[PDB]
């Protein structure tokens, strides 16, 4: 209450900030001709 | 009355001839106000169209939403039937309840030839439907560069 | 069809102009994914 | 191929493998069915 928050906000923040995101790849398919680099993009991962 | 409508829907010629030869109302309308000419134009039975027009079928009959046989034929690309209807007095600028004209419908499908025929017969190129749209607007929205020119 | 997807209306601008999907994207029939290139004697192939 | 190698680079190796079998073994080989993107160690742009 002191910060004008509720459990809804807590739940929303946990779902947004403890998240495992699929983010594709550098040089992912179908690629541009002459691409030299292919790497997974790693974005948010679950908290531990 | 009803035998004519389904005969014209089925595309069964001699039947239709026997039914005016036996006195069937050429202007008989089903529950949505479609006449044998509507049905023949819709499905594309050119010869049937000629026979009902030869027999006094209202070329400008409209259904319960204001649409005429020319609308149906323009919409679905039946070029020869568009020509026939037009030679028999089809109102080239008839509007349905939405403001939509045969030119709008033919434009919306890309039937370039029908569009030229309708124009040759005096289609109002600036006629607007209930949303303010003309056949030109339709061609732009569709990306049809060929049609957008003619209009 | 690609033509119908292209005329999806994204936005109507202030001046009344229209933003369509084909104004922000190329639109084509393609594969569901592009991770595997298959060739039979160097020619494009599918199979079973 | 090594870590990070791209689909296009794998394809050139596969094209050389194909070409070898259909020339140096023209008398024994009827076809080469080349898959770029999966292998027996796993999947990926550097496998075929």
């Amino acid at each position: 209450n002191k910060f004008q928050l509720t459990p809804v906000d807590v739940i929303t923040a946990i779902k947004a900030q403890n998240a495992q995101v699929a983010a594709g790849q550098l040089g992912g398919t179908p690629p541009v001709k002459g691409q030299q680099l292919n790497a997974s993009i790693i974005a948010q991962t679950r908290l531990t | 009355g009803k035998k004519l409508l389904e005969a014209a829907r089925a595309g069964r010629d001699d039947e239709v001839r026997i039914l005016m030869a036996n006195g069937a109302d050429v202007n008989a309308a089903d529950v949505v106000g479609w006449t044998p000419l509507h049905l023949a134009a819709y499905w594309g039975h050119l010869e049937i169209v000629e026979v009902l027009l030869k027999n006094g079928a209202d070329v400008n009959a409209y259904d319960t939403l204001g649409s005429t046989p020319l609308h149906l034929a323009a919409h679905f690309g039946h070029l020869e039937i568009v020509e026939v209807l037009l030679k028999n007095g089809a109102d080239v600028n008839a509007k349905d309840d939405n403001g939509i004209t045969p030119l709008h419908l033919a434009a919306n499908r890309g039937h370039l030839e029908i569009v030229e025929v309708l124009l040759k017969y005096g289609a109002d190129v600036n006629a607007q439907d209930k949303f303010g749209k003309t056949a030109f607007d339709i061609s732009i929205n569709n990306g049809n560069e060929d049609l957008a020119e003619i209009l | 069809s690609t033509e119908e997807f292209g005329k999806i209306l994204l936005k109507v601008n202030q001046d009344g102009s229209r933003v369509l999907l084909r104004d922000v994207a190329k639109i084509e029939l393609g594969g569901e994914n592009y991770d595997i290139i298959a060739e039979f004697n160097g020619q494009p192939a599918s199979g079973l | 191929l090594p870590a990070g190698a791209t689909q296009e680079r794998t394809q050139k190796v596969l094209n050389e493998v194909t070409h070898y079998y259909l020339t140096k073994e023209k008398n024994n080989v009827e076809s080469v069915f080349a898959w770029n993107g999966f292998g027996f160690a796993g999947r990926g742009q550097n496998t075929g």
